[PDB]
């Protein structure tokens, strides 16, 4: 917007962290699954 | 030789020459495409400069400016940087209707020169006289520090509204058009005196938004001179200058995020 | 020091009984005086063995703390505290950087110390096992009276008494004996009881009957003797000292480790000081000049590599534990793969160590029995009525019996009370005719004449199990020729017939052939006594010939031997196909040694000794060109008078070598001889007479079930199931781990470049620091760990058992070809991918690449809280630093992303991934966990403080992707060239 362009200097680092941690966890689980296919 | 024969030494050179040549050519290619995705007028991200920093002229050894009044070369270090900044706000530097403009001698509202486009020439910036900085060689005794708000493209600094209570409760509250700066230390052993545009202790909103170096060269940002004619002597005084606003915030880590950290000591 | 002990012993068995007493101031009848014995005790010292001085574990741990990488990491750790000290004095720095980094680095050294300490293990209790062979007490005659004393109180000169069941307390001169037999397997590896008597019977004291040795035991009878040697001075006490004293030495794998440590340490100190001066010339304060150096150290040293090696070794040892192959020393996991020569004991190693029936001669025909443990062969005969007649004599004319409670275990494995030949016959009949006890119940024995020294035969009279007869049957066995002189008829295919010169000659032929096979041959015959001349109550006199022992019916011959283990012949061939030379080294007699050599394939068909040529051509052995003989059989008595140079010529000039009747020191000498030629040697054995050889071997392998305690103490590896096929597996595993270590090392080293280059450009370019010191440790200690380990699970790219053993002088674990690829090619591509992401982060935040050159001065200036970017904006100190640390984070993640491809390319040295596939599940696990770790390190809240890791935007992750892919393609194209032309260019330059 014009004088109300506050969103330009903002970033949702909170969501990014939530998503990043979700991904890291799921990649960790997936890895266990493939490894445990025989121990 | 060490490893191989001459014939082998050559072949290993012909390889790494072509190899590293290709790699350099590829690296450069990826740099090209990166640049191709970027604007010339505005950076892709601005969230890391977001809350504006407040910086001053006196080059602090460690957020400190200690010196002796009864000594000449005791403050000549801080006068070097003080001069460096103010030397830019000369009237001879601001000549003709291009690219400067005479703006309200009193704090006014924002000025939009269109978009971040080259569809116009150099966006015309507001003039600023160093003569608006009353009282301030500089203060040989009791320094005359000069404040400054860090430039951010498209940033509209918004002052606080007088809805509720305020630190400098309602005094000279130019609510609509001034970004205030109140310095503090309890520990009240000083004498705060502020100088600026229109005589106000703030930044005139008519100097915003900044259109960037590419669209606004020679642009001048507003200054706020602060003088501490303290009646005390020979002690470290931790003075913090704070700016207030809707778009202004602070951090425990970044001690320059919209504020000062000055340790004055007139050890004379 | 031990050169004296490598020699054959000298003795006094030639002296008379009386003469021997003069030498030791002793009485043959009364024994020593209580006072004289105590005097000699203080004189000579105790009858005991003293363990050699060991190196304390303290010094062993700390010796690892100073090996190249640890030295450089120490210099870094101290240089951290140096810069910290210089700070704490000058400008009060409230930070924790140099202090904490110095603590972290010192911990890295200590923990890395534990890993190398675990790898360099030496579990040795040789002398302890020997000490277990000295009895607690001994029986001596002192002042004309026998008393039990502490065996340590035994001295040279006293009169000692031994009987069946006790250990020989010391080396004795036999002066009196009654039916005494002894088990000399300690000195020979052969357990067949040896008679002991006062009479001297051989010039060689290790063969004479009038000497009994410490480390052996009396098996039966009784004997008295004069002590000639005590403690360390006994024959086997010296073997003990020799074995326990032998210097261990460095393994092939250990030597390889130290070698690349020198290389990497070399480049580290080179670039280290090369850029330390390069910085001072550029006008960098010593305050900074050291900070850069610390970074250089951390970049160059692969912090997690030595521990990777250890884990890869451990994991390989775990797989072998699961095939009944125990590894006592982690490094011995690889030595077997580098082995070019095997020196093998015969008895209990190549062989089962059990007299077993091998052939039978009946019906004018040679039949072969199955000698294998698990009986993997086939039948020979069941139909012939002759067989049942021979079978009956083998069961009936036999006094051997199975021990109680064995019905659970297989026939051939069960313990038997009796001599070896009777046990063999027992197990033979029990196997192919069912319960022998049944046959001995159906035919009650009424009278017998046990095998006599003079008779040379054993006879028995039984009540025929037949109801229509119920009469008296006579059976006998003995020396084949003696049995022949007592026969008139031969049971041919059922019916008897006169013994004509024809069948008599066929007997001699059969007899000579079986004997030629190194087999012990016995004759078997029976006689159905006439009914009218022998009533149902007729008494037979065993003392005086009350019955005919002539004109009997010859039934057949039976031959026997201690046979090879089932898997041994095939394992020997497999070792030989892998280009490993196999030598036999045995305490056993030459005829037996040679026969098993041919049986297992040590001596291949057609190959001759000089003696074979001479007999075939009917010419003198001196007339034979010895170069015409590729095979040789060396008796220990001849070995004794040969110099080592002459032993070296034997080793060089023969492909098929048999060392027979060797002493324990002689086995050591043969091993050393092989090593002297530059060969990596394995020893396989099971006896205490293998202990010195096992110790000296680059790798000693002991048998687990049949092995003596001493042998298993001296070994690096134990075959817990006695499965000789495990050697073949071991060499295969050893070769595979050697290749996979290269892959894992290249992988680990490759990521050093993207950690070095940022520090260099930081100096030469004056740009903001692209990657931090902490960030490097997050790679080498964090992300790269599981991937690097996973390479240990790689399958072979080709048939590794088809290639020759590596040349330990030329074929190195880390060579110039590895460095060229890891440092010069792939690591260089990784460095760029790192830098790219760095320029991306900065440029998207407003600092375009062009304006970055020569900005570090203002960038690092803590007092400039207004640096101008390319777009004209102003940044505080902490603001720009957040972007900088975000650059460290994405550079870090870029390494991870480019290591994805590197992990896949390091999978194979030659083959394509499209050929080898992706069947390594640990590797895939590594990829997922590596990426999980990196994401966690970036996105987990608080990690921005502890590690300076900042959250990355999604687009950031993909910066290095095009570089990751170029790596995959590049290496795939390169290896395509290797395969397409075995010539050499790409091969001799980059083939690890
Ligand atoms: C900007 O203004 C300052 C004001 O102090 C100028 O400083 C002058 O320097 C000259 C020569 O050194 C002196 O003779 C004068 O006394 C100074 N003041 C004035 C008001 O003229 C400085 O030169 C100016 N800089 C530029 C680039 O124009
Ligand atoms: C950051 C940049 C400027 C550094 C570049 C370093 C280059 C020149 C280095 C890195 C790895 C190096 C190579 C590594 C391996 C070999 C094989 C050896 O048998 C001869 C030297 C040779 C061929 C080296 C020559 C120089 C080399 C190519
Ligand atoms: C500042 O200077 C003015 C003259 O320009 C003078 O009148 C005044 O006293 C000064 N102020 C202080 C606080 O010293
Ligand atoms: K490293
Ligand atoms: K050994
Ligand atoms: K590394
Ligand atoms: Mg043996």
């Amino acid at each position: 917007e014009g004088p109300d362009n506050d969103e330009r200097f903002t970033y949702d680092y909170y969501r990014l962290r939530v998503v990043g941690l979700i991904v890291a966890a799921v990649l960790c689980v997936i890895g266990i699954i493939i490894l445990l296919a025989g121990k | 030789f060490l490893g191989r024969t001459g014939s082998s030494w050559f072949k290993i050179f012909l390889f790494y020459l072509i190899f590293y040549g290709c790699l350099a050519g590829i690296f450069i290619g990826t740099i090209q495409v990166l640049l191709l995705t970027l604007s010339d007028f505005e950076p892709k991200y601005q969230d890391r400069v977001a809350p504006p920093g407040l910086s001053h002229a006196p080059y602090a050894i460690k957020t400190e400016i200690s010196f002796s009044i009864s000594n000449p070369k005791s403050y000549e270090s801080f006068v070097k940087s003080m001069h460096k900044l103010m030397d830019l706000y000369n009237e001879s530097s601001q000549a003709g209707n291009s690219p400067f403009e005479d703006c309200s001698d009193t704090p006014a509202d924002y000025i939009k020169r269109g978009d971040l486009d080259d569809s116009q020439g150099q966006k015309k910036a507001c003039r600023f006289s160093r003569m608006w900085l009353k009282n301030c060689g500089y203060a040989e005794g009791k320094p005359c520090v000069v404040a400054k708000l860090n430039r951010i493209i498209g940033f509209y600094p918004k002052p606080l509204k007088n809805t509720t209570d305020l630190p400098e409760e309602l005094q000279a509250n130019y609510n609509q058009y001034v970004l205030p700066l109140r310095c503090a230390a309890r520990e009240k052993i000083g004498s705060i005196e502020y100088f600026g545009l229109g005589g106000y202790a703030g930044f005139p909103l008519q100097y915003y938004p900044y259109y960037g170096k590419r669209l606004q060269k020679k642009y001048l940002q507003p200054l706020l001179a602060i003088q501490f004619t303290n009646l005390t002597q020979n002690m470290e005084l931790r003075i913090e200058c704070k700016v207030y606003g809707e778009n202004i915030d602070y951090s425990e880590k970044d001690r320059f995020r919209g504020r000062f950290e000055v340790k004055i000591e007139v050890k004379s | 020091l031990d050169e004296l002990k490598k020699e054959v012993s000298m003795d006094d068995h030639k002296l008379s009984l009386d003469e021997l007493h003069n030498k030791y101031g002793t009485d043959l009848t009364r024994g020593l005086t209580n006072a004289r014995a105590k005097e000699i005790l203080a004189r000579d010292g105790p009858n005991s063995l003293t363990p050699p001085p060991t190196t304390p574990e303290w010094i062993k741990f700390c010796r690892q703390l100073f090996g190249g990488f640890s030295i450089l990491l120490w210099i870094g750790a101290i240089l951290c505290f140096l810069a910290y000290g210089i700070q704490a004095a000058t400008e009060d720095e409230p930070a924790n950087d140099n202090l904490y980094l110095g603590v972290v680095l010192s911990t890295v050294v200590i923990v890395t110390g534990c890993f190398s300490y675990y790898q360099e293990a030496k579990s040795s209790r040789i002398m302890d096992s020997f000490k277990n062979m000295v009895p607690q007490q001994a029986l001596v005659i002192r002042d004309g009276e026998k008393s039990t004393i502490n065996a340590e109180f035994v001295v040279a000169g006293d009169l000692v008494e031994v009987k069946g069941g006790d250990r020989i307390p010391a080396d004795l001169r036999i002066i009196s004996a009654h039916g005494c037999k002894v088990d000399n397997s300690s000195l020979t590896g052969e357990s067949e009881p040896q008679t002991r008597s006062p009479e001297f019977s051989s010039e060689n004291p290790l063969e004479t009957r009038n000497i009994a040795f410490f480390s052996t035991n009396c098996v039966e009878g009784t004997a008295r003797g004069v002590v000639v040697y005590t403690g360390d001075r006994t024959v086997m006490g010296r073997i003990a000292t020799l074995a326990s004293g032998l210097e261990v030495g460095r393994t092939p794998i250990a030597i390889e480790i130290e070698h690349f440590i020198h290389i990497i340490t070399g480049v580290a100190v080179f670039l280290g000081v090369s850029f330390f001066i390069l910085s001072l010339i550029l006008g960098y304060s010593w305050l900074e000049a050291v900070i850069f150096l610390i970074g250089i150290i951390v970049a160059n040293v692969p912090e997690g590599l030595l521990a990777t090696v250890t884990v890869c070794l451990t994991l390989t040892a775990k797989r072998m534990a699961r095939k009944n192959c125990l590894v006592k020393n982690l490094e011995a996991v690889e030595t077997l793969g580098s082995t070019s020569t095997i020196c093998s004991d015969k008895t209990g190693t190549l062989t089962q160590n059990r007299m077993t029936v091998a052939h039978m001669w009946f019906d004018n025909q040679i039949h072969e029995a199955d000698t294998t443990e698990n009986q993997s062969g086939a039948a020979f005969d069941k139909t012939s009525a002759t067989w049942s007649a021979l079978s009956r004599i083998a069961a009936l004319c036999n006094r051997a019996v199975f021990q109680a409670g064995q019905d659970n275990v297989p026939i051939l494995k069960r313990s038997v009370a009796g001599d070896a030949s009777e046990s063999a016959l027992l197990k033979c009949i029990e196997l192919c005719c069912g319960s022998v006890q049944g046959m001995r119940d159906r035919n009650p024995k009424i009278v017998e004449i046990p095998f006599n020294s003079t008779n040379k035969y054993q006879l028995s009279i039984h009540e025929n199990e037949k109801s229509s007869e119920s009469r008296y049957l006579l059976v006998m066995k003995g020396a084949p020729e003696r049995i022949l002189d007592r026969c008139s008829t031969i049971l041919l295919n059922g019916a008897e017939e006169p013994l004509k010169e024809d069948m008599k000659e066929a007997f001699q032929n059969a007899y000579l052939e079986l004997g030629g096979l190194g087999e012990r041959v016995l004759g078997f015959c029976h006689f159905a006594l006439p009914e009218d001349k022998y009533n149902e109550g007729y008494p037979f006199d065993a003392d005086e010939p009350n019955f005919p022992t002539t004109d009997l019916c010859f039934v057949g011959l039976m031959a026997m031997i201690d046979p090879p283990r089932a898997a041994v012949p095939d394992a020997v061939g497999k070792c030989r196909s892998a280009g490993i030379k196999v030598i036999m080294v045995t305490g056993d007699h030459p005829i037996t040694a040679k026969a098993i050599a041919k049986g297992v394939g040590i001596i291949s068909e057609g190959n001759e000794t000089i003696e074979d040529i001479a007999a075939r051509l009917n010419i003198p052995i001196g007339q034979v060109n010895p170069r015409d003989a590729k095979a040789c059989v060396v008796h220990g008595s001849d070995l004794k008078d040969l110099s080592t140079e002459v032993l070296d010529d034997i080793l060089h000039y023969h492909t098929e070598i048999v060392f027979a009747r060797t002493s324990p020191q002689q086995k050591l000498i043969i091993v050393e001889g092989c090593q002297r030629q530059g060969a990596i040697v394995a020893v396989t054995g099971d006896g205490v007479n293998d202990s010195p050889a096992l110790k000296k071997a680059d790798i000693g392998v002991a048998m687990g079930i049949s092995g003596s305690d001493v042998s298993k103490q001296a070994a690096d590896m134990i075959l817990l199931d006695d499965n000789f096929a495990s050697i073949v597996t071991g060499v295969e595993e050893g070769r595979l781990i050697f290749d996979n270590l290269k892959k894992s090392i290249a992988y680990t080293l490759t990521s050093n470049i993207p950690e070095i280059t940022p520090f260099l450009v930081f100096i030469i370019g004056n740009v903001p620091l692209p990657l931090g010191t902490v960030t490097i440790l997050c790679i080498d200690l964090g992300t790269d760990m599981v991937p690097a380990i996973s390479l240990a699970y790689e399958q072979a790219e080709s048939d590794i058992m088809k290639r020759q053993p590596r040349n330990p002088k030329t074929d190195k674990l880390v060579n110039e070809r590895l460095i060229s690829m890891a440092y010069g090619q792939i690591g260089m591509i990784q460095a760029l991918g790192g830098f790219f992401s760095y320029f991306v982060i900065l440029a998207e935040n407003g600092f375009l690449p062009m304006d970055l050159i020569g900005k570090r001065v203002r960038w690092d200036d803590r007092w400039i809280s207004d640096v101008e970017d390319s777009f004209g904006q102003q940044w505080t100190y902490e603001q720009r630093k957040i972007v900088e640390f975000t650059c460290h984070t994405s550079f870090f993640i870029s390494i991870v992303v480019v290591q994805w491809a590197d992990l896949i390319i390091c999978k194979t040295r030659r083959n394509s991934i499209f050929q080898q596939g992706m069947k390594n599940k640990i590797l895939i696990f590594g990829l997922f966990e590596e990426t999980a770790l990196a994401a966690f390190l970036s996105y987990c809240p608080g990690t921005d403080v502890a590690l300076r890791m900042y959250p990355l935007k999604p687009s950031w992750w993909f910066c290095a992707f095009p570089y990751s892919l170029i790596i995959f393609l590049y290496d795939e194209m390169r290896r395509f060239i290797i395969r397409r032309s075995p010539g050499g260019w790409v091969e001799q330059e980059t083939y690890y």
